[PDB]
Order: structure tokens, then C-alpha cells, then sequence
């Protein structure tokens, strides 16, 4: 027979010497493999031939007519074909289909937004807001607590004095002053033990949250995405994902295939690597919506400037072609079955992807002044405000 | 005097400050070991409380098949008259060979005869027993209260169910343009959700 | 009419807990059920709830060369259509035709899940 | 005064005692916002401190063989003419004959 690919990587990787190169050693490749892999099992001769249009088979509502791989198929130009190829009914209705051979789905690829540089007010990572708030009302309680004892219950503790002792136990620097009731001496050893446990808890584990960089993405997921409009998405052309929006019935996808299409200049894109380029040439402008395999398998090679947010919105499954009523049809079928039992597919897959993934194929290291600028930030506009209020108070008592 | 040396004693523990300190030689003795006590233990502490809260979590030793075929002192087996028995019976790879070699013949029968008998079984075992069982069963009784059941490691293989037909029938076509509508469609993500997800019997660096 | 077979197993077929009170189809109520529903309604077909009696899935033994199960009732005729979990496989597809799937699946391993002992209040 | 101010000042970083402590409000709001900084920093510096001393020494990416082959930013080679060469010529494994594969013809 004739067996076509889409020259889509890593599906079809030429070979670094292809001048060198002829026949079906031209090209290397997971489909190239699995090729192999099945003709031994089938006893079918081919021949590694590659589709003239460089597309998947679309349906044009005008002329009706398929274009590319599955034209090749229907109008007897193909005999089989073994590539990324993903099954729908349309598609389906014209042609018999083998099993699906990988599992996959419509995502989402953009560019790795920068890691964003913990930010000011990093000092209270390590609690919860929820224990700052509850510590701020302790120390009030316990000052106002200590208050009502002292001067009730005398043997000084007024509440400015109160407090600045609260305070001055919390960060572990004593004061002048320490309380000579019992009743005022139980308040002090609780307030010392609840600081004692709470700063020891903040303690560790504070260069982390000091030094920890996390990316935020800017899309969350498909509806986030289509919520907003400053950023632009879109997809390949003449292919399966335009074909699933377009039979789309739900709200999300309703609206999002509305934008695409009505979206000027057109969204679209030729072929899987003028997409690349445009989410790599677009400051984080463009998203673009391929599937699940290619997607990963770019986030493992260099540069590595791209990243999928989301979860797939739906899985389709690959599959072996041919044309409608053809022989081999069968065979293929029981081929790839055999070798799903068999640890080929699970194998090449395992090998294929991962297998020289450039970026990561945690260390301690000093403080930066970035990371800690908030509280000398802080402190200046203590200071700043300490003058202030200074300068208030010796006006108020010239008056 | 004594509450005063209790308030003193308690001042220096938390490493505070103290209003007063010893005057004499044999009360400055006593306060310099008891600074030396506290701040050993109060070092102790504080250390092994940063130990504690960065604690990873339990690491089953399960986590691989290998691993979890050569814990014999764990037994473990694969459903009867199953088509993963089938599978472990035609297995080829190194780690399937050896697990169904072990289980071929154990006493008592590692095999089961439903799920149900599997899951009561790792259920009353005292972690001395393992179980083989599809990825979508395993997932929705782990999410059934009880929830005492636990799926460790990853999946093995990647398979699939399938509305099957009689060979030859006249009912193959259509069945296939229809679970492909209903796959195209979201009813099919739908229904998942809604009848594994919408149940919910049960429930390094971090706040 | 259609007579279907499906394996009773949580949470592809349930028995619906006003089982004496409810009969017939809308007895069941699973997702196999459910899928079987909307496949019908996609086709138009009749059908009957039915379970297999053997309670077991496909296994042919090698020496008596004999389907039981699910497939034993697919493959003399007792049984029209399979709308149940049925892991589609090399031995099983030799004889019986598989549609296109229509949930994935792996084997996994499950264990009892040790008792972690959640940090009580006094954790500190 | 500026003498003690500064012997305040530092022995409030230094987490130890302090003779005197401010009593109005505008010298308190200073000795507050200060107390606050030096616990962040003198926190910061212990748990960093603490990270290195126990820091794990240099772990380089050429442990194995394999990943000395897979890193192709660095080349790899055999003497030439010598049993060794022999061997990765006749080496019949899968990491021995992808370095041989990748040392048989590069500039
Ligand atoms: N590499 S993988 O996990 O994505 C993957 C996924 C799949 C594989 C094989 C592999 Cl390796 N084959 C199965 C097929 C095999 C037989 C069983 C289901 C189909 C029919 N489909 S699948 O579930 O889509
Ligand atoms: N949500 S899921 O993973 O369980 C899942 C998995 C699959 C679904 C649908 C869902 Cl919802 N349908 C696909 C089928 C649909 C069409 C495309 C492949 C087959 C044919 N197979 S699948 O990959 O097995
Ligand atoms: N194999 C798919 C590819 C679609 C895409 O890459 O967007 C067809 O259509
Ligand atoms: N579903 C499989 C049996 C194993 C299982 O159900 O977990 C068939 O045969
Ligand atoms: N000793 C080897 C050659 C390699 C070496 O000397 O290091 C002989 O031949």
C-alpha cells in the first residue's frame, strides 16, 4: 500500500541527514515506528509517502469537498495512513477507522509568563491571615486584660504602658516594666508561651516564603480565558479542533467559537509551527488551542518559553485510517490491539516523549535586597511617621 | 522570695527578659545552669519543631508495581475470570512475569471472585494484602465512605471499555456513529461528572 | 427487541433501592443504564434490562474452549448488545465486535490506607 | 541621648536586653517598627544559616553514564586505537552503543 504522514513533529522528525536519505529511511519518527511496527504484523508493503496539501481533511460546506489526508483516502489516491490523525463522526462516516492507538485532547498553549519575584509583604506567607488577625485581637485582648487587673486589683499598668509590654514580649525584647501581681503574672506567662510557640512556628521556615517565586498565569482555563477579551486566542486551520468548535452546542464554546471567528485578523493559522512562532512572537498575547501530545512534547524542548494551563476540555483518541470497505481494515485493527497488549505503544511512548527534554532535563542560596525591601519600607515609614506625630504633639502643647 | 523566684525562673525558660537577677554566688550558679538548661531545650525544640512541620508526607513503600510485587510480606492478586487476569496471564514484561509467577499459586487463593470480595479483603487485611482492580471502580469506591481504601502508583497500561455487539450483527454501525456523537458531545463528560465527581462522600513550602 | 447484558457493578448498573416497589427498565437505574438510555434514544431500538446470570466477564477457559459471562451470553446469542464495562482486548475483539470506546481505564493497585494521625489541637 | 539611642538601637538587633526602653509614644512607635525588622531579619538569617550548613555538595549531572551521554552539551570521547575503543565498538547495550553512536563522527 501507500502509507502517508502529515510531516508533523514529533509524529515525523526528518532526519538530521536528509541529504543522505532515501525511501522510507528518510524520516524518523514515534509514527514512523509504529509503522514498522504494524507492517510486521500485517505483511503490507508501503511506501513512506507524505500528503501534497500538508493538512487534515476538512468538509467545505460550499464545494463539499475533503482536502488533504482524508482526500487522499476517499478519492483513491491513498491506500492507508498512519499518522497524529483524530477521529470524529463526520470524519468517520466516510471512511472505516482502526482503534485508537493514544489518548489525547483539545488544550490550551501559551507563554510562560515570568516567575514574579515574591512580593512586598512576603513576610506573612508563613501564617494564614486568619492567625494575624486572631494574634492582633490576642494582643489587644491581653492588653486590655492586663489593664482591667492592674488597676482594679492593685498591689504602673496603664494601657499605653500595657501594651508596649504585650508587644515587647511578642518580639521577645523585655521591658522596663514586668507585672508584680499574680493575677497580672498569669496573663504575662501565657502571652510568653503563646509568643514563645507562634514565633518559633513563624521562624522556620521563613526564608522560603522570603525566596519561593511562583508563576501566575493570566488564563486559569477555558472560562477565565473566554471571559476576557485582552488576550487573543486561536486555533489551526482546517483541521479538528476548528471542526469541534464549529458543532460546538455549549455556552462556553459557543461564545469562544463567536470570538474566533469574528476576531480580526483571523485567529487561524496555517500549520502547528506558525502557531508556535506566534505565541513565542506575541509578548503573551496569543493562546493557542492544540492538543495534548505536540503541547507537551514542545514544553520538554528548548527554550521551553511555553506552558498548557487548563485541563483537556475533551479527549478524542488518535486512530488508524482507510478507505471505506478496504481489506486491510481488519488486520490493522487486531494489529494495533496486539500491540496495545504488547508494551510498544506504551514503550515508544514513554521514549519518545521525555527523551531530551532540554529545561529540567532546590538549592539554598543568599538573601537579595529584593526580597526583604518591605520592611526596611516599613520601617522607613515608621520612622517617618514617628517625626510626624512628634512634630504634632509639640505643636498641640505650645498652644 | 518564692513567687518572685518562680517569675524568674519562668522568665529565663521562655528567654525573656527579668526584672530582677541573682546577686549572690550560690543564686548565680543556679541561674547559670538554669539558662543553660533552657537554652538547650529551647534550641531542641525550636529545631525539631522546624523538622516537624516541614514533614513529608507518608511515603508508601507501594509506589511502584516492582516494589509492590517484591513486598511479599504483602500478598497481592488479580481478579478471576477477569480480563486483567487474562492480561497478567499473557503479561511479558519482567515485573508482570514475576508478579503473575508469585501469584500463580499462593495460599490462600490470592485470586477473588468479585469486587466487592476484593475490596472487603484489603479492607479487613492489616495492610498484608493487595489488590489489582480497574482505574475507574478503584476511584469511586476510594471516594465511598468508608473512604479506608487508598490507590498507589500510577496507572499500568492505558486501555479502554467498549459497547460490544454480536459478530456479524446488524447493530455495529450505528452504535459506533452514536458513541461517537455522545463522545463528540459533552453529554458523555457530563454523565462522568455528575456520577463520580458530584457524590463526594469524603472530603515543601505552605502556610 | 433487545435484550442487553450488563455486570451489576458499582456504579455501572444499580439496583434502585425501591427495588420491590419499582419494575422493568426504569427499575435500574446506573450509568450503564443511562448510556443504554441515550444510546436508544440516539436509535430508536427496544430493549430489556437484563443481568448476566453467571456473574462472571469473559474468560474462555482452555480446556473446555467455552465463553462465560457477559460474553458467553454475547457469543451463543443470549444476549442482543453489551452496554457494560468490558475491557475491549485482543482475545475477546477475535470474536465479538467492539464500537469505538467510550470511557478509558487502567489497572491500579489499592491498599488499605494507613490511619494518619491528624495533628489534634495540642500538635504544638 | 545619641550614645545610649545607639546602644539601644543594637541591643535590640542583637535580641538581647535594653537598660532603658522609650516611654513617649513618638520614640515607642520607633522602638516597635525596629523590634519588627530585626525579628524579621535576625529570623531570616537563622533559618538561612541553618539551610547552609547542612547544604548538600555539589551534585554534578554526570553521575551515570547515561546522563554523561545525554548531555550533549559536553562532549564525550574514547581513546582511539586502544581496547577501550574496541570495546564501545563491539559494546552491545543500549547506553554504550548510543555514546558509541554519538562519538563516531563529531568536530
Ligand atoms: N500512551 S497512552 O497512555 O496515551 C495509550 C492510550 C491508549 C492506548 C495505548 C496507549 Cl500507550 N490503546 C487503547 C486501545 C487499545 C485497545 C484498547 C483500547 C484501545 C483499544 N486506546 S488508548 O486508551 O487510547
Ligand atoms: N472523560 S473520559 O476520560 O473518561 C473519556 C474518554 C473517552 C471518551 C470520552 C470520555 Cl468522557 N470518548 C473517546 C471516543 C470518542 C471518540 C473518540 C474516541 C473515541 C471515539 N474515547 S475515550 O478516550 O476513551
Ligand atoms: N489531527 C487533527 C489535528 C487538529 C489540530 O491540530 O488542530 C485534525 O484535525
Ligand atoms: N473489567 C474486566 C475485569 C477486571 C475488572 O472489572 O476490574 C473485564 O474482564
Ligand atoms: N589500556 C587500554 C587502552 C585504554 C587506556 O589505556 O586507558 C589498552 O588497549
Amino acid at each position: 500500500v501507500v502509507v502517508t504522514t502529515i510531516l508533523e513533529s514529533p509524529y515525523v522528525m526528518m532526519k538530521k541527514n536528509h541529504e543522505m536519505l532515501e525511501g522510507n529511511e528518510r524520516y524518523e519518527g514515534y509514527c514512523v515506528d509504529l509503522a514498522a511496527e504494524i507492517a510486521k504484523h500485517c505483511g503490507f508493503k508501503y511506501k513512506l509517502t507524505i500528503v501534497g496539501d500538508g493538512k487534515y481533511g476538512a468538509r467545505d460546506a460550499d464545494t463539499k469537498i475533503w482536502n488533504g489526508m482524508v482526500g487522499e483516502l476517499v478519492y483513491g489516491k491513498a491506500d492507508i495512513a498512519i499518522a497524529p490523525l483524530t477521529i470524529t463522526l463526520v470524519r468517520e462516516e466516510v471512511i472505516d477507522f482502526s482503534k485508537p492507538f493514544m489518548s489525547l485532547g483539545i488544550s490550551i498553549m501559551i507563554k510562560k509568563p515570568q516567575k514574579s519575584k515574591p512580593g512586598v509583604f512576603s513576610f506573612l506567607d508563613p501564617l494564614a491571615y486568619e492567625i494575624w488577625m486572631c494574634i492582633v485581637f490576642a494582643y489587644i485582648g491581653v492588653s486590655v486584660v492586663l489593664f482591667l487587673v492592674s488597676r482594679f486589683s492593685p498591689y504602673e499598668f496603664g494601657i499605653f504602658n500595657s501594651l508596649w509590654f504585650s508587644l515587647g514580649a511578642f518580639m521577645r525584647q523585655g521591658c522596663d516594666i514586668s507585672p508584680r501581681s499574680l493575677s497580672g503574672r498569669i496573663v504575662g506567662g501565657v502571652w510568653w508561651f503563646f509568643t514563645l510557640i507562634i514565633i518559633s512556628s513563624y521562624t522556620a521556615n521563613l526564608a522560603a516564603f522570603l525566596t519561593v517565586e511562583r508563576m501566575v498565569s493570566p488564563i486559569e482555563s477555558a472560562e477565565d480565558l473566554s471571559k476576557q477579551t485582552e488576550i487573543a486566542y486561536g486555533t489551526l486551520d482546517s483541521g479538528s479542533t476548528k471542526e469541534f468548535f464549529r458543532r460546538s452546542k455549549i455556552a462556553v464554546f459557543d461564545k469562544m467559537w463567536t470570538y474566533m471567528r469574528s476576531a480580526e485578523p483571523s485567529v487561524f493559522v496555517r500549520t502547528t509551527a506558525e502557531g508556535v512562532a506566534r505565541v513565542r512572537k506575541s509578548k503573551g498575547k496569543y493562546a493557542y488551542l492544540l492538543e495534548s501530545t505536540m503541547n507537551e512534547y514542545i514544553e520538554q524542548r528548548k527554550p521551553c518559553d511555553t506552558m498548557k494551563v487548563g485541563g483537556n476540555l475533551d479527549s478524542k483518541g488518535y486512530g488508524i485510517a482507510t478507505p471505506k470497505g478496504s481489506s486491510l481494515g481488519t488486520p490493522v485493527n487486531l494489529a494495533v490491539l496486539k500491540l496495545s497488549e504488547q508494551g510498544v505503544l506504551d514503550k515508544l511512548k514513554n521514549k519518545w516523549w521525555y527523551d531530551k527534554g532540554e529545561c529540567g532535563a532546590e538549592k539554598t542560596s543568599a538573601l537579595s535586597l529584593s526580597n526583604v525591601a518591605g520592611v526596611f519600607y516599613i520601617l522607613v515609614g515608621g520612622l517617618g511617621l514617628a517625626m510626624l506625630v512628634a512634630l504634632i504633639e509639640f505643636c498641640y502643647k505650645s498652644r | 522570695g518564692i513567687f518572685n523566684s518562680l517569675w524568674f525562673s519562668l522568665g529565663a525558660f521562655m528567654q525573656q527578659g527579668c526584672d530582677i537577677s541573682p546577686r549572690s554566688l550560690s543564686g548565680r550558679i543556679v541561674g547559670g545552669v538554669w539558662w543553660f538548661f533552657t537554652l538547650i531545650i529551647i534550641s531542641s525544640y525550636t529545631a525539631n519543631l522546624a523538622a516537624f512541620l516541614t514533614v513529608e508526607r507518608m511515603v508508601s513503600p507501594i509506589e511502584s508495581a516492582e516494589d509492590l510485587a517484591k513486598q511479599t510480606e504483602i500478598a497481592y492478586g488479580t481478579l478471576e475470570a477477569g480480563s486483567t487476569k487474562e492480561f497478567f496471564r499473557r503479561s511479558k514484561i519482567a515485573v508482570f512475569e514475576k508478579m503473575w509467577t508469585y501469584m500463580k499459586s499462593a495460599e490462600p487463593s490470592v485470586f477473588v471472585r468479585t469486587t466487592e470480595e476484593g475490596m472487603i479483603r484489603v479492607r479487613k487485611s492489616k495492610g498484608k494484602y493487595a489488590y489489582l482492580l480497574e482505574s475507574t471502580m478503584n476511584e469511586y469506591i476510594e471516594q465511598r465512605k468508608p473512604c479506608d481504601t487508598m490507590k498507589v502508583g500510577g496507572n499500568l497500561d492505558s486501555k479502554g471499555y467498549g459497547i460490544a455487539t454480536p459478530k456479524g450483527s446488524a447493530l455495529r454501525g450505528p452504535v459506533n456513529l452514536a458513541v461517537l456523537k455522545l463522545s463528540e458531545q459533552g453529554v458523555l463528560d457530563k454523565l462522568k461528572s455528575k456520577w463520580w465527581y458530584d457524590k463526594g462522600e469524603c472530603g515543601k513550602t505552605s502556610a | 427487541t433487545y435484550i442487553v447484558t450488563t455486570i451489576l457493578e458499582d456504579p455501572y448498573v444499580m439496583l434502585k433501592k425501591n427495588a420491590n416497589q419499582f419494575e422493568g427498565n426504569d427499575r435500574y437505574e446506573g450509568y450503564c443504564v443511562e448510556l443504554a438510555a441515550e444510546i436508544a434514544k440516539h436509535v430508536g431500538y427496544s430493549y430489556r434490562l437484563e443481568i448476566v446470570s453467571d456473574g462472571k466477564y469473559g474468560a474462555r477457559d482452555p480446556d473446555t474452549k467455552a465463553w462465560n459471562g457477559m460474553v458467553g451470553e454475547l457469543v451463543y446469542g443470549r444476549a442482543d448488545v453489551a452496554v457494560a464495562p468490558l475491557t475491549i482486548t485482543l482475545v475477546r475483539e477475535e470474536v465479538i465486535d467492539f464500537s469505538k470506546p467510550f470511557m478509558s481505564l487502567g489497572i491500579s493497585i489499592m491498599i488499605k490506607k494507613p490511619q494518619k494521625s491528624k495533628p489534634g489541637v495540642f500538635s504544638f
